[PDB]
DNA sequence: CCGCTCAATTGGTCGTAGACAGCTCTAGCACCGCTTAAACGCACGTACGCGCTGTCCCCCGCGTTTTAACCGCCAAGGGGATTACTCCCTAGTCTCCAGGCACGTGTCAGATATATACATCCTG
DNA sequence: CAGGATGTATATATCTGACACGTGCCTGGAGACTAGGGAGTAATCCCCTTGGCGGTTAAAACGCGGGGGACAGCGCGTACGTGCGTTTAAGCGGTGCTAGAGCTGTCTACGACCAATTGAGCGG
């Protein structure tokens, strides 16, 4: 059905123009994206329920990212998320 | 040398109190939290929960440190025992 | 006309992530910045793992990425190893590592 | 300011005695202080993250319980 | 210019 | 008229469990016997840990249950120890255990 | 809080034993933890099967997934004994 | 009937070699067989539970993936 | 004739199997074992080939990590041979069987 | 007739 | 143990989630035969585990001295809960219509091969 | 060390299927509104957190003295690694069958949602 193969390939072609990817490595990257999506979404859901909020917003996603990703990974992901949100809302 | 230690083990294994003094632990917790947000207030229950968790974690780690000690044919626990226990747990 | 991924500068979908967030039953409502933030974070992590895996492949002198290259990229990076520390990668092997006492 | 020394050598000795330890090496106390420092930093970082998400300045026992729940150490008694 | 990462370099 | 919890034979609130399932964002619908089943499972587990804790309190010549007794009961039973294996009980202490090589 | 019902159950199992105020917070934590464990796995099972209803079947399967060995065998036997009495 | 002896000693030694093991005691193979049997029993029990909940008769790879994720052993590459 | 010292082929094997990503257990005996174990939980069970492959891919990584911990437990005892007690100490510390 | 288990009795 | 109000139960509709039958084909099981790679059995030797013994130093036990933890009390105010407007943000619904998914297609990255030269580890 | 043999990288040529692309198309995302509550904000109250002080005494710190234990070295014997020759199923490639997973199409009952009516569980 659905997968992230197209978007993983776009990011690959933009980060490594001449490197391809096998069908097994794509299955692994789809599993990776699904895993991390479910982790961030579950942590955001718990944050919303902890604070008696009935909506998941950008701040809950940011706090979930801070709780989950380690060290500088969290800092750079938070910076990228903020940049995307202020580019979208502009 | 060793009987007052077996008696100490028996004394502290049937006791449930906190073995770290509460004021130095509270100051340690506040000093650590000072690096994340300045002007941070703490509930008394927050520090009490932190101390219960920390003491349980340290007793559990010493229980594995002792097993790593007995594995190497020793009765003294050494820092290498803590490091082995923490590696096998996955913390290192 | 424009897509909400192109509106945010992303290559990962924000419409699909929005629909996954709404259907996944995480909250009664979902904001209009949660999908953009989540798609940006997912794209950043994908770009990191792929940028390291394409380097692992190139050191091996291959113009493709296989699961072994992804394992070599993940376990050799301190932060991606902590993030993916309970994860098994199929056909990924292990990091070549022999303890020093075993060597002659 | 050097409040890690407040976790005294007798206190570490009692914590080891509860763990069944009979003899303690003289370098175990500083290693234990480092281990405790790392554990406390990892828990109070998540507790503070939970605290500033509620726009609060007081760290709550529920923040500590949640920060412990997410590291696989569930705490019973404080809510 | 590719999508190089600033976390690594 | 039978309060719906005594209609099943339980001392745990079927209505409160139904409310919590409907408000916890678990699914879009909640069945009828789902709260009854969950309240029956919670009540039995409670009665079992409470069965062992009262026994432990009796062994210590006490007529009250303190965190020490709950900890003793949980960790002296293999299945409740397996279930509550990553659980820290406040003011619970440890199971008395010193190894053979340490004992003289 | 489940204090009233935990005390009702304790009077059924030990009629002459009391409970502390710190040992009741522990039982409240235990109930609120196990409820979240079963209801988060019944939730997972419904989504895996593309179902929107959490029935007694998902609760039974989640209990069998989370409870160890002989705990599950008796928790299931009590869950199907309560659903039977409740619908009859 | 007795299919655990199909996990031969050379296979266990190969797995040990991938784990960096240099010398292997002669009693390691039976301990490894018991450990693998226990691990497989635990994973397959949950896989079959997921199978029966869907009223299916064939165990899907997704059943195994779910049975592993619930033991904290999430596996990539199988869906 | 030409004999290697009894620690050389072992290190060469370590280098060989730490460089490959294959499956070190024969697939047919492992499939038979998986079928036999499941036979105690449900009769007339069927398996997707990918299900048995996932089971093998998980079991082999589990065993490799266990042997990685076992080697550390053996080195801690100033040994190079891994013994059953090293497996038991590893499993006890990581909670698998305490 | 106090409540008891059959898993324990 | 007493007061009372928030939460529980009951009655009734309706819409849709889920049960059930029919079907279609995919994929999982079962079998056969040949090849040969791998497992297995055995012999030899050596290197490692394990036990013993001895040194000396580090850890424990004990008796003073000091230090600060703990306890009780007094006081201030910072910020956590709570409540009452207001509006802005999100769900819901009905058009479009482009992006991504499901099949053809070939051509190159990868796997696989011998003749060759270079580099290993183990001795006499 | 010389060097002789084992392990192994290098140069150079054929498959070879799989991945990257082309193509039709269909459905899920986007756009443009409406409705209405969820969250924000301002005001307020009072709890509970922080800060200081004074006294006691329990615990920590310190020094000293033995001795138990960790570690080092040595010797032995046995068990595991290496290699070789033999046996045995793993694997690969068909060949065949059918059990059951996936998918409509239909219908029904079950749960959400709203309206009385209470009546028990929380605070004191």
């Amino acid at each position: 059905k659905e997968s992230y193969s197209v978007y993983v390939y776009k990011v690959l072609k933009q980060v490594h123009p001449d490197t391809g990817i096998s069908s097994k490595a794509m299955g692994i990257m789809n599993s990776f994206v699904n895993d991390i999506f479910e982790r961030i979404a579950g942590e955001a859901s718990r944050l919303a329920h902890y604070n008696k909020r009935s909506t998941i917003t950008s701040r809950e996603i940011q706090t979930a990212v801070r709780l989950l990703l380690p060290g500088e990974l969290a800092k750079h992901a938070v910076s990228e998320g903020t940049k995307a949100v202020t580019k979208y809302t502009s | 040398p060793g009987t007052v230690a077996l008696r100490e083990i028996r004394r502290y294994q049937k006791s449930t109190e906190l073995l770290i003094r509460k004021l130095p632990f509270q100051r340690l917790v506040r000093e650590i939290a000072q690096d994340f947000k300045t002007d941070l207030r703490f509930q008394s229950s927050a520090v009490m929960a932190l101390q219960e968790a920390s003491e349980a974690y340290l007793v559990g780690l010493f229980e594995d440190t002792n097993l790593c000690a007995i594995h190497a044919k020793r009765v003294t626990i050494m820092p290498k025992d803590i490091q082995l226990a923490r590696r096998i747990r996955g913390e290192r | 006309a424009k897509s909400r991924s192109s509106r945010a500068g992303l290559q990962f979908p924000v419409g699909r992530v929005h629909r996954l967030l709404r259907k996944g039953n995480y909250a009664e409502r979902v904001g209009a910045g949660a999908p953009v933030y989540m798609a940006a974070v997912l794209e950043y992590l994908t770009a990191e793992i792929l940028e390291l895996a394409g380097n692992a492949a190139r050191d091996n002198k291959k113009t493709r990425i296989i699961p072994r290259h992804l394992q070599l990229a993940i376990r050799n990076d301190e932060e991606l190893n902590k993030l993916l520390g309970k994860v098994t990668i199929a056909q990924g092997g292990v990091l070549p590592n022999i303890q020093a006492v075993l060597l002659p | 300011r050097d409040n890690i020394q407040g976790i005294t050598k007798p206190a570490i000795r009692r914590l080891a005695r509860r763990g069944g330890v009979k003899r303690i090496s003289g370098l175990i106390y500083e290693e234990t202080r480092g281990v405790l420092k790392v554990f406390l930093e990892n828990v109070i970082r998540d507790a503070v993250t939970y605290t500033e998400h509620a726009k609060r300045k007081t760290v709550t026992a529920m923040d500590v319980v949640y920060a412990l729940k997410r590291q696989g150490r569930t705490l019973y008694g404080f809510g | 210019p590719p999508r190089r990462s600033s976390r690594l370099t």
